[PDB]
């Protein structure tokens, strides 16, 4: 359960575009600063920058 | 393991 600081614009399909408050389910954070997030709102993968999402 | 290392994008 994190909540993206604020919309994050993707750019490729190996990274998802989220908004402000948008939940996303974190997959993979211990790789690098991009997590894998997955949205639970349609089901579909895509990285995520960790600036741009927080723990809550 | 590969697309998770990426420059992170300017905050707001």
């Amino acid at each position: 359960t994190f909540v993206a600081l604020y919309d994050y614009e993707s750019r490729t399909e190996t990274d998802l575009s989220f908004k402000k408050g948008e939940r996303l389910q974190i997959v993979n954070n211990t790789e690098g600063d991009w997590w894998l997030a997955h949205s639970l709102t349609t089901g579909q993968t895509g990285y995520i920058p960790s600036n741009y999402v927080a723990p809550s | 393991v590969s697309l998770a290392r990426r420059p992170l994008p300017p905050l707001p």
